[PDB]
């Protein structure tokens, strides 16, 4: 019966879960890493990515 | 300072190229403006 207390671990967990699944996100960009588009990718649009 | 001119776009900020890499480098972010005015019959004339 102690589901009260499993709630509160279960809902940390997966929004904890959720936050550092969401750096692979690319938001539409070239690439996810920021040093891949560093080194192939020149200063100018660079910025706005 | 007298260039050839042949390159607009190099010129202007955003480009560089071989005569960047060597003569003067252009970097992409001058804040010079590009000036021209008619004077290459006077400036220009084996020499």
């Amino acid at each position: 019966a102690l589901g009260k207390l499993q709630d509160v671990v279960n809902h940390n967990a997966q929004a904890l879960n959720t936050l550092v699944k969401q750096l692979s996100s690319k938001f539409g960009a070239i690439s996810s890493v920021l040093n891949d588009i560093f080194s192939r990718l020149d200063p100018p649009e660079a910025e706005v990515q | 300072f007298v260039i050839r001119g042949d390159e607009v776009r190099q010129i202007a900020p955003g480009q560089t190229g071989n005569i960047a890499d060597y003569n003067y480098k252009l970097p992409d972010d001058f804040t010079g403006c590009v000036i021209a005015w008619n004077s290459n019959k006077l400036d220009s004339k084996g020499n």
